[PDB]
């Protein structure tokens, strides 16, 4: 199973410096021996087999490199240990012993086994152990996937292996925004190209000035050119004819230009030419690159070469029901409630394809039934994604007429299965736990099948038998019934429809409107989901020809298409159509941007195998920088039981096939996992000891060579592109909040890390959640994104965060910032935070401080508004030394306080106080009157209606994220929060309107328009 | 057509997501009139789903008035196939029985009060619930490696018995005492080691069997505060509510 802690031995986070270990001699003898708590086992075997000759039977015993070690590990398995060279206090151990055997089978299946087993926190031969043949269909089925993706790597080797590990990080279109080409000296770009000129690896710089849409190679051919001699023209060029050997690199990390694309398209230049600065740059060999890459070999594993009457749905003449048999048992006070009984429903997403049907109420102490529900569905309606959902449900009917009705357990069951069959005969259904915040009696959105723990409520069904198998029709057979199923002011109205966002009203004279006029839809590709939600899926007259408009209807842009991925679009055939526009115009930039969302859609896919998880793990063993992400999103959710068993299968295909990357993400895990272990014995057993106490037995231990070892070397999971080096101890230390969170620093390792960062600082925390911060940080980036394509410069300055377990993650550190609190400290006037900025920002700097500060706050204003940001304060907001505000810790976002407070208003989290009004008005006594203020409300304005513009995205993305089991993201209604805060079912200029009332009402006046009363002009 | 306003079916300036909290779980034919967010909405009733029919049905318009069109439908109406029954009225006035702004201000005061206090005390309980079934996973997962431990020990004992039967045979045909007392004090060593593990599984498997029986206790808890819990939040939003209407509004 998944280990408990991440400690030395069960109930032991540490062993002490000396041991004493049990040895289980192959003659049947014991010997207790006493090891140091960091000897590898090479050490103790040999210690062991001195010791074994002063013990009976010694004569029996083979030489000692006959034998491995062989024990019990903290995920109840029995791990062979082919790795002599590894600690005892790295071996997560149950007991002190080990079993001498001699190693059989195949060394290197197992050792990879292992490996991936590491990897993902679970043992391999758990998947071998399981019974269901479809998790068995997918561990063999998938392995085509794996092996398309390392032919590819190997396709044209070494670029192409250089391609996978550094692909290019590039926007999406080479096109850049008129504000960041006008930055450039008529289309120019001033770079620096440094050599590292070999032997004593001396640095030379090169300040070369060339076109922004320069090809990598064209960059490589003016370096050529301007370098120190003395040659003429015609010299010149030919010496650049045997150029193309070498490889730019980005000064500081891991980032190559290895593919011809524009170089302002490289999202490190587009960064440079924005913020001003000048991009340096470090010329290398193509060889020195190539070399250093290992040829990546897929091995076909040991579970691939071994094994684990039909009538049609539509030939089934009658209406569905289903028995309700018993539950073992129910947790209720008896003295409490009244009665339980059996909600159930037949759903199609989260919609009903009927009312819903209860059992009989029965008492709590007899949950017993045997019950035939009965459902108003006829049996060949029922469409390919038709789901049972049901619940326990606990009946209080003490006050007046007034009934108390609430779930006690719920489960969802798929009515056909990966094979098509319909579900027939006696099913035994073990029970979730209700999700912490939901009151509703169905859990339509959470997970399929049962539950694994079976300590848990279980509910015993049946289904029908019809004397035969059921399996759903083929194509052929619902292309045929859909042909046996058959001014211009109304095309305007389908124009209007199409604009709306994915959960604004829809009429049944809409739905009515939209199905009569489904042949002309195609003229409007956009309008499909609108369309799909006006179809009656209980009826297969209208989804057979549905599914005829899908197989030929035209693509749509690949954010579009995320909808149709979403809990609201279950069917095979809309996914399927969904995932095809991805896989054509979907980019490795926007599947980076959007993997978190697509990774949580999964959890809605009814099978393993699909179109959607294929595409996905195809990508993330297409591209490293997409692999490494892919990965710690389903690590972060593997003590998640309801997606475990899935998770745990794709991260082996995974694993299994990723090449060398296996390697250096078994060193992010382990460094993580010393990490978790240290933060657990500083908030268990040293709780109640001192910062200084807590900080010595901090130095102490993280000197230990096996907490070196592991710390250090290693890539950042925050930024894979990122070396973390060496520690430096006396930069790392334990924070005086709550949850105790660790501030490590690292050096930077690169050759030239003093023109990027020459210090790494992450933030290591145990015990929060840091999903909402993650999604929060990620909505920044994709708004300042569209801010800055629209010509609006609002800088945020997102920080890294990522969450790498159960309330356990990483957190950027943003370098040279400060709260507001700590600039109130050192002086207690609401002028100290302008004189601070004055102070750091002196004389010509001056005016692009106050400009960066202005610009960073209306970007705050609007984004915080618009999520509904856990409130601000000056402890949570914080400065730059150049002007950069920065907002930390944003923990909850949407309608948080809906029930806690009975009260229904937008809140504005960020309230600019008198300190910050003083910064953007420069001083000045009456701050709303000023020019800059005035400039300050038109950045806000403009931001706003971006976003507005946008919504549909951000509707979309807050949609996939239902899935991640986030308290505040249950239901739509929670996302309708955003539907108010940009003023949707609202004009363009009501909306603006909405938001300056907003302002206004925080502030106590001041918010100003232009623009007239009447018509915004 | 017999009022305007005063009819129990209207709502007026109430969100999408108010009439979804009024119409769950309802039988077919229930219904409720509100404004649109413009002209009115009909919400009804049926298969489980909320239908939005616009008020502006059909383009040749024989009703006079909103309750006109309502009373047509509320009678006899599938030009689907559906007839309005049972309206959702105003039943909500009975909630709050108090007359002046004082008294259900004080009563309002109260309910948020035990509301506070409730809520505070579902989240100390589900931060227990939460922690027991963690502690529970774990000692799930050390018994299964106790057995696996145990097995491997009783294995080695096996291991023992076959390789020394033949030499305790000859130590004793060849008078070696010291040796064969060497190799059974070694014996009880490790029949000494099994007994301990076995008391230490014993011992996890007596505290589980304790924090299974505390986990069904706290899930008993939470399932009795549950119901509780959201029927006084809905006494205090309609409290809220109340005073809103009472007081000076905008
Ligand atoms: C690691 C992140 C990002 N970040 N970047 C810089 C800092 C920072 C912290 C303290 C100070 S100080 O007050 O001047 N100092 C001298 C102590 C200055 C800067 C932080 C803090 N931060 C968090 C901390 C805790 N929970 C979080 N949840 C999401 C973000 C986050």
């Amino acid at each position: 199973p998944p280990r408990p802690s991440s400690g030395e031995l069960w109930g032991i986070h540490l062993m002490p410096p000396r041991i004493l270990v049990e040895c289980l001699l192959p003659n049947g003898m014991i010997v207790t021996l006493e090891c140091l708590r960091e000897a590898t086992l090479i050490t103790i075997k040999h210690e062991l087999f001195k010791e074994a000759r002063k013990y009976p039977l010694h004569q029996l015993l083979q030489d000692e490199s006959s034998y491995i070690f062989v024990s019990v590990t903290q995920e109840a398995e029995r791990e062979e240990f082919f790795d002599e060279t590894r600690r005892l206090c790295d071996l997560r151990l149950f007991q002190p012993f080990l079993k001498v055997i001699e190693p059989v089978g195949n060394r290197e299946e197992k050792i990879l086994n292992r490996e991936i087993g590491f990897a993902i926190g679970m043992p391999v031969c758990e998947f071998d152990m399981v019974k269901d043949p479809e998790v068995q269909d997918f561990r063999r089925n998938i392995l085509n996937v794996c092996k398309e993706a390392v032919d590819l790597r190997d396709l044209n080797s070494p670029h192409s292996r250089a391609m996978y590990v550094y692909p290019p990080n590039v926007e999406s279109s080479p096109e850049l925004p008129k504000h960041i080409y006008n930055k450039l000296d008529k289309g120019q770009i001033i770079v620096v190209i440094w050599v590292i000129v070999s032997p004593n690896n001396d640095k030379q710089k090169y300040t070369l000035k060339i076109n922004h849409d320069c090809v990598p190679e064209q960059v490589i051919a003016e370096a050529i050119r301007k370098k120190t001699r003395l040659s003429s023209e015609q010299l010149k060029l030919c010496v650049l004819e045997y150029q193309g050997k070498y490889i730019l690199k980005v000064c500081g990390c891991d980032e190559y230009f290895l593919e011809k694309y524009p170089l302002s398209q490289y999202k490190y230049i587009r960064s440079c030419i924005m913020l001003g600065r000048m991009p340096n740059l470090m010329l290398m060999a193509k060889e020195s690159l190539y070399s250093q890459l290992p040829m990546d070999c897929f091995t076909m594993p040991s579970y691939s070469r071994r094994i684990s009457s039909t009538k049609s749905l539509w030939v089934i003449n009658s209406a569905l029901r289903i028995k309700i048999l018993c539950a073992t048992y129910v947790n209720v006070n008896i003295r409490d409630i009244d009665k339980i009984y059996v909600r159930t429903g037949i759903y199609h997403g989260g919609e009903p394809l009927c009312d819903n049907v209860n059992t009989q109420r029965v008492p709590c102490s007899n949950p017993r039934w045997n019950e035939w529900l009965n459902y108003d569905i006829y049996i060949p309606d029922l469409p390919r994604a038709a789901r049972l959902c049901l619940s326990i449900c606990s009946v209080k009917g003490r006050k007046g007429a007034k009934e108390e009705h609430c779930p006690l357990a719920w489960g969802n069951i798929n009515l056909f299965d990966y094979t098509d069959t319909l579900v027939s005969g006696k099913m035994a259904l073990n029970l979730w736990p209700v999700p912490h915040g939901l009151e509703d009696l169905l859990n339509p959105i959470g997970v399929t099948g049962s539950n694994p723990n079976k300590e848990t409520p279980c509910l015993e069904l049946e289904f029908d038998w019809f004397s035969s198998v059921v399996k759903f029709p083929d194509m052929s057979v619902i292309e045929e019934h859909a042909n046996w199923s058959v001014r211009e002011n109304d095309k305007e109205q389908l124009k209007a429809i199409s604009t709306r966002d994915p959960l604004s009203e829809i009429t049944e004279q809409e739905k009515d409107f939209l199905w009569s006029h489904r042949h002309y839809c195609v003229t409007i590709p956009e309008i499909l989901p609108k369309l799909l939600l006006s179809v009656k899926w209980n009826s297969r007259d209208e989804v057979a020809q549905m599914y005829c408009l899908v197989k030929d209807w035209p693509p749509i842009k690949p954010e579009q298409a995320m909808e149709l991925l979403d809990c609201n679009y279950p069917d095979p055939m809309v996914r399927g159509f969904a995932v095809r526009c991805l896989e054509k115009y979907l980019t490795d930039d926007k599947l980076s941007q959007y993997l978190i969302q697509l990774v949580q859609v999964l959890k809605y896919e009814q099978y393993l195998d699909n179109l959607l998880v294929r595409f996905l793990l195809k990508k993330a063993l297409t591209n490293q920088r997409i692999g490494h992400f892919f990965f710690w999103h389903l690590k972060s959710e593997m003590h998640n039981k309801t997606v475990s068993q899935r998770f745990g299968l794709l991260l082996e295909s995974y694993c299994r096939a990723c090449g060398m990357y296996l390697k250096h993400l078994n060193r992010q895990v382990e460094a993580m996992e010393k990490l978790i272990n240290l933060t657990d014995i500083l908030k268990q057993e040293k709780k109640d000891e001192t910062q200084k106490v807590q900080m010595k037995f901090l130095v102490e231990q993280m000197r230990r060579p096996d907490f070196m070892d592991a710390l250090q070397g290693f890539l950042s999971p925050l930024n894979p592109a990122h070396q973390l080096g060496n520690l430096r101890l006396e930069e790392c230390r334990i924070m005086s909040s709550a949850k105790r969170p660790l501030w490590l620093n690292w050096e930077n390792p690169d050759i030239m890390s003093e023109l990027l960062f020459q210090n790494n600082e992450i933030m290591f925390k145990n015990g929060d959640d840091l999903r909402q911060d993650m999604l929060t940080l990620q909505i920044i980036r994709i708004m300042e994104n569209i801010w800055q394509n629209q010509g609006l410069d609002l800088r945020m300055l997102p920080y890294g965060c990522l969450s790498i377990g159960d309330c356990v993650g990483l957190i950027e550190v943003v370098r040279n910032s400060h709260t507001i609190m700590q600039i109130q400290c050192k002086g207690f006037n609401s002028h100290t935070l302008h004189q601070w900025l004055k102070d750091k920002n002196k004389g010509e700097i001056y005016d692009a401080a106050i400009d960066l500060f202005t610009r960073s706050c209306a970007g705050y204003c609007v984004a915080t508004f618009i999520l509904g940001i856990g409130d601000r304060h000056n402890s949570n907001i914080m400065v730059k030394d150049d002007g950069q505000l920065v907002h930390i810790d944003f923990g909850h976002f949407l309608d948080h306080k809906k029930k806690k407070f009975g009260y229904k208003r937008e809140r504005v989290p960020f309230v600019l106080t008198q300190d910050f009004l003083i910064v953007i008005s420069k001083g000045a006594q009456e701050c709303t009157k000023t020019r800059e203020f005035e400039r300050f409300q038109e950045m806000c304005y403009k931001a706003y209606l971006a976003i507005r513009q946008h919504a549909n995205l951000f509707i979309n993305l807050f949609s996939m994220m239902l899935g991640s089991g986030m308290p505040e993201l249950q239901s739509f209604d929670d996302i309708a929060y955003i539907r108010k805060t940009l003023a949707l079912d609202k004009t363009e200029q009501e909306a603006l309107e909405y938001f300056m009332k907003q302002m206004n009402d925080a502030h106590h006046g001041g918010w100003t328009t232009k623009m007239d009363w009447i018509f915004h002009t | 057509n017999m009022s305007l306003q005063d009819a129990e079916w209207y709502w007026g300036d109430i969100s999408r997501e108010e009439v979804n909290e009024k119409l769950r779980d309802t039988a077919d034919g229930t219904f409720l009139v509100r404004d649109a967010s413009t002209d009115y909405t009909l919400t009804l009733r049926k298969g489980g789903n909320n239908k939005l029919i616009k008020i502006f049905f059909s383009d040749p318009l024989t009703f006079s008035s909103v309750v006109e069109l309502i009373n047509h439908y509320r009678n006899e109406l599938a030009q689907l196939d559906v007839k309005l029954l049972y309206p959702v009225s105003k039943q909500q006035d009975q909630v709050v029985k108090e007359d002046n702004i004082e008294a259900v201000g004080k009563k309002l005061h109260e309910y948020n009060t035990q509301f506070q206090e409730k809520s505070r005390e579902y989240d100390r309980l589900y931060e227990e619930y939460t922690r027991t079934s963690q502690e529970i996973q774990m000692k799930r997962t050390a018994i299964e490696a106790f057995n696996e431990t145990i097995k491997i020990f009783e294995e080695q004992c096996q291991t023992q018995e076959r390789y020394s039967k033949e030499y305790i045979e000859k130590f004793k045909r060849e008078g070696n005492e010291k040796e064969i007392q060497r190799i059974m004090h070694n014996y009880d060593k490790l029949k000494s080691r099994i007994s301990e593990i076995i008391d230490s599984r014993r011992r996890l498997e007596e505290d589980l069997k304790k924090q299974a029986a505390e986990y069904r206790e706290i899930d008993k808890r939470m399932n009795s505060i549950k119901p509780d819990l959201i029927q006084l939040r809905k006494t205090r939003d309609q409290y809220l509510m109340w005073l809103t209407q009472k007081g000076v509004r905008q």
